[PDB]
């Protein structure tokens, strides 16, 4: 939770990091998305690619990004510490992120958070001793109508109950990969119990098109 | 003129795959009218396109509600050597707001076409779609759609056979609500901390990479092709004057069926909740307060919600705002002070820290609110907290500071007896 | 011809286009309060101490960054302007440490002086304060970073004047911290100038620490001889002893900087 | 026929770590040539 770096044996400038040959090809595509003379715009995508390859960002990964893009290392450090999706410490294989902002709180995200802690035997901010799970609270994840919800790595699990999340964790332990999305009965953001709109077949090309086009 | 608004017919809805029950890919999109006669729209020219958006009365759907036609016309000027860019704000970070998420993943081609048509009106060479990093699957869906548009010749070199070149890049964020603010979004694209810029300069003069830019919300951009196809006069036929069009609403909190739904502008708040969201949990009489347009808008109590309309002017007259039209509903079992206190905690975690009144003031307000939740305070501190909020409001670089102060002002305005009651209880229990 | 007319409290002044509101006020002898603004650094606009009312405009503008428009009447003393200054000062001091007696800036501190001149005379902050850990950036500049007010002057000086991009901000919001992130020494031949431009006692001279107070020093304007540039300096003395060396502004030689050897 | 009872957005259940960036690599061949500020970077 700190924003200063202290070198340890496992996180120092000589900790091994380098992009794989495939990831170097992907970097060229990232950098080519921006005008020439403004390579620094690639710091965010490239820094995230380093985390995806490595799981987290040691100081050596941040230094490598600075070198590739020819930006001062401090400017990479500033980005790494500003945006919360960057892990400057190792995280469990499954980063469980529970939304606890008011819309999810109003629909009992506390029960979801308590259910996870009881099952995994850990508190918020901790990693399990097996290093498979890390748990944290996050702010609104943009799925408020599907509250309460969690994000585990790249996926959303929605309309959770204490029973649903415990099943999702059991699948993760088993090595299966649960399907994302609502766990309540509906498919996405439609009202439960029946569509109140979009029931009719949509109009085809040219419907209602003004004259003159 | 209409007296009442609502009951939008399916034939008049713009986001016809809102729930993802039809193919979101190009074939499904075209069968639903997307990418139809885009060439003819492009060959009409930027002035014709800008006229249609002006006539439609469309206003920004990102929260501030600026008249879109006028805003996009800032780009309609001769080039000076620099490229020009459209930046689509898909950061969708306001608590309660999840409308843009459904557009991106279920109707991606509406957004892509909107970039081309919207970018054409500004004379932009490319669109940078900034999507919050947490929306990974939605970003991948959009990337698949963009590849389909490229492969079909609908964008890129000679887009839609129109002789206009246009690219559409997707850049992901890395976890910051402040990156939805238009200038902080630009800074993030440039590889810096998402810290908003002062104005002037304005983005239309100096924006992303220092070039003329327009930042537009996903919903604003995604409705532009339809407005051009069906005309601005069709769009302006919905809602009150200066409150035109349809609107995506998110209804969450203490309702029976929390959902996203498209509905006419100026629909009554009560009808929206009861007709689409299945009513307040425990009945309308169980309603306590509603946040009508995302966490940044002041709450309104049940008495105001009886008759208020959901449009820009009606909610302003009710001392709040339409915002993103994210309706958060709280029934009478809610601890209203805790609910608002949690929102100030959110703003404390999202403040970029750049400027003094929000770096220090929001954190200060957060500490007072936490004491107010427990009642561990004196009533004289309520007026003090009101004054602190007014010292943040209007004195910061960006509107996040305004957005943290307004919810506090809403709580004090309508629930001061509740705050004083909590303090009186604490004093006795701790006497 | 090119100049445009603006008004400072009703007094007409002719200024060139691009002149900021703050510069227009300084044409009639009014110094707008500031913290983040420094005329030799790039504009930042983050402290908000320079907010000032423009007549017939509901929102105060950051005078340091806002270009003045033709016909504006800048009210540098209006009730709206004064309340804006009081509010910003209140936020600046809310987490500031009660350090003045032990802080070397005391007596020549812009936070102290602008608090006296533009702030309220008391506190209504009832909470606990922030405390930040100190950074080690070498043997010349002592950091007591709980005193930092996040004005980013040091960052801008290091990047633009010294051409060293080692200082930055890490974290976010109230926890935003100025420093190097990693353990790293700010050894540049101009490093000591960040002591001068830091408005508070966050960055202080290590050799000078605790030895004197500003009011008791005698100032002798003199010249440097450590090189051939001829930088103008002020020799601070007390009771017959040299206590420190300070830059003396000279636009055509050293401006307001000196080298670390001179210092 | 016509159906309105199934979710037709199941492809993303098979997305993986590098899906987004692999697509960005595919899109690279369709882009127009980028503009240039005229220098390698602001520090040149
Ligand atoms: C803290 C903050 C967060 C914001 N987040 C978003 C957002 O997520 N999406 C959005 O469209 N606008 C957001 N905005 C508003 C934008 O700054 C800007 O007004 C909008 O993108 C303009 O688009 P529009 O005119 O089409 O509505 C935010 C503003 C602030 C101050
Ligand atoms: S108001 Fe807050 S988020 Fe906006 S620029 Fe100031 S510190 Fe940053
Ligand atoms: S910096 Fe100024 S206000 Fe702060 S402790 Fe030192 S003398 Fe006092
Ligand atoms: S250390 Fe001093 S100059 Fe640097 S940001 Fe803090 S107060 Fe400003
Ligand atoms: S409040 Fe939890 S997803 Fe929005
Ligand atoms: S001096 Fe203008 S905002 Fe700091
Ligand atoms: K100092």
């Amino acid at each position: 939770a700190l924003f200063v770096h202290r070198d340890t044996p496992e996180n120092n400038p000589e900790t091994p990091f380098d992009f794989t040959p495939e990831n170097y090809k992907r970097i060229e595509a990232i950098v080519k998305n921006y005008p020439e003379g403004h390579k620094a715009a690639a710091v965010l995508p490239v820094l995230d690619l380093a985390q995806r390859q490595n799981g987290w960002l040691p100081i050596s990964a941040m230094n490598k990004v600075a070198e590739i893009l020819q930006v001062p290392p401090m400017r990479v450090y500033e980005v790494a510490t500003f945006y919360t999706m960057y892990n400057r410490k190792p995280v469990g294989k499954y980063h469980i992120q529970v939304c606890t902002t008011t819309p999810c709180m109003l629909r009992n995200s506390d029960s979801i958070l308590e259910a996870i802690q009881k099952k995994l035997g850990i508190k918020v901010g901790e990693t399990t001793p097996d290093k498979l799970f890390t748990l944290i609270e996050v702010e609104c994840l943009g799925a408020c109508v599907n509250a309460p919800m969690v994000q585990i790595n790249d996926n959303y699990y929605e309309d959770l109950t204490p029973k649903d999340i415990e099943e999702i964790i059991d699948e993760l332990k088993a090595g299966k990969i649960p399907k994302p999305g609502p766990r309540s009965g509906r498919f996405s953001c439609e009202p439960a119990g029946g569509l109140t709109s979009l029931t009719e077949p949509p109009k085809g090309p040219g419907f209602g098109v003004q004259a003159g086009l | 003129k209409k007296t009442s608004f609502g009951s939008l017919k399916d034939e008049d809805r713009i986001f016809t795959n809102l729930y993802g029950r039809h193919d979101w890919r190009l074939k499904g999109a075209q069968s639903r009218g997307d990418w139809y006669k885009t060439k003819e729209i492009l060959l009409k020219g930027p002035d014709w396109i800008l006229g249609e958006v002006k006539t439609s009365g469309l206003r920004g759907r990102g929260g501030a509600g600026f008249p879109t036609g006028l805003k996009w016309s800032f780009m309609n000027k001769p080039s000076d050597g620099r490229p020009k860019y459209l930046v689509v704000n898909a950061d969708e970070g306001e608590p309660g707001t999840c409308k843009d998420r459904e557009i991106i993943r279920h109707d991606p081609h509406k957004l892509v076409e909107g970039c081309l048509v919207g970018g054409r009106a500004m004379g932009a060479r490319a669109a940078y779609i900034y999507i919050r990093g947490e929306f990974y699957n939605e970003a991948s869906n959009l990337q698949v759609a963009i590849r389909e548009a490229y492969e079909a010749g609908l964008i890129g070199k000679n887009a839609c056979g129109s002789g206009y070149d246009f690219d559409v890049f997707v850049v992901r964020g890395a976890g910051a609500y402040i990156c939805g603010e238009e200038t902080a979004l630009i800074e993030s694209i440039e590889g810096k901390q998402g810290k908003p810029r002062l104005k002037p300069p304005f983005p239309a003069d100096v924006g992303v990479f220092g070039c003329p830019t327009t930042v537009a919300n996903v919903e604003t951009v995604a409705v532009s092709p339809t407005i051009c196809r069906r005309g601005g006069a069709w769009f302006a036929s919905f809602g009150r004057e200066r409150n035109s069009g349809t609107k995506l609403f998110n209804i969450s909190g203490h309702v029976n069926n929390p959902c996203t739904v498209e509905e006419e502008m100026s629909v009554p708040l009560k009808e929206l909740i009861e007709k689409h969201a299945g009513g307040v949990t425990g009945g309308w009489d169980n309603l306590l307060a509603v946040i009508p347009g995302g966490s940044s808008t002041p709450l309104i109590p049940k008495s105001v919600c009886e008759t208020v309309l959901m449009d820009f002017d009606a909610l302003i007259q009710a001392q709040t705002g339409l915002g993103t039209a994210a309706v958060i509903v709280m029934d009478r079992s809610t601890d209203i002070v805790k609910a608002i206190a949690r929102l100030i905690e959110f703003y404390k975690h999202e403040s970029c820290g750049q400027c003094t009144p929000c770096r220090e003031g929001v954190d200060w307000m957060n500490k007072v609110m936490a004491r107010f939740v427990r009642g561990d305070a004196r009533p004289a501190e309520i007026d003090s907290l009101w004054e602190i909020s007014k010292q943040i409001e209007g004195h910061t670089i960006c509107a996040l500071g305004d957005g943290a102060a307004w919810p506090v002002q809403g709580l004090i305005r309508h629930f001061r007896p509740e705050l004083e009651e909590r303090m009186q209880q604490f004093a006795q229990q701790h006497q | 011809s090119n100049l445009i007319e603006v008004f400072v409290d009703g007094q007409s002044v002719m200024v060139e286009p691009g002149t900021t509101v703050l510069q227009a006020c300084e044409k009639v002898g009014m110094q707008i309060p500031r913290f983040c603004y420094h005329e030799r650094l790039s504009v930042a606009g983050n402290c908000r101490m320079c907010l000032v009312e423009i007549e017939k405009a509901p929102k105060v503008v950051a005078a340091c960054a806002m270009p003045v428009m033709k016909g504006w009447n800048i009210l540098t003393n209006s009730e709206k302007t004064k309340k804006a200054r009081e509010g910003v000062m209140e936020f600046l001091l809310a987490n500031h440490p009660l350090d003045c007696p032990i802080c070397d800036q005391g007596g020549e501190c812009d936070l102290q002086d602008q608090s006296m001149m533009f702030g309220s005379d008391r506190s209504r902050f009832l909470e606990g304060k922030r405390a930040v850990e100190d950074k080690n950036i070498g043997p010349l500049v002592k950091t007591i970073m709980t005193r930092c007010i996040q004005c980013t002057r040091c960052i801008r000086f290091a990047s633009e004047i010294a051409g060293v991009d080692d200082l930055g901000t890490t974290g976010r919001g109230n926890d935003m911290q100025v420093g190097t992130y990693i353990e790293k020494m700010f050894m540049s031949e101009l490093s000591g100038n960040i002591i001068d431009i830091c408005p508070v006692g966050a960055l202080t001279s290590k050799p000078y620490a605790f030895t004197a107070r500003p009011w008791e020093t005698r100032k002798t304007e003199s010249i440097d001889v450590m090189d051939a540039v001829g930088s103008n300096i002020v020799v601070s003395t007390r009771t017959g002893e040299v206590m420190r060396i300070l830059p003396r502004m000279h636009e055509d030689i050293n401006e307001e900087w000196i080298s670390d050897k001179t210092r | 026929p016509f159906d309105n009872t199934t979710y037709k957005n199941l492809q993303h259940h098979d997305y993986s770590t590098y899906t987004f960036l692999d697509l960005n690599l595919d899109l690279s061949k369709f882009r127009m040539p980028q503009p240039s500020s005229g220098r390698e970077s602001p520090r040149h």
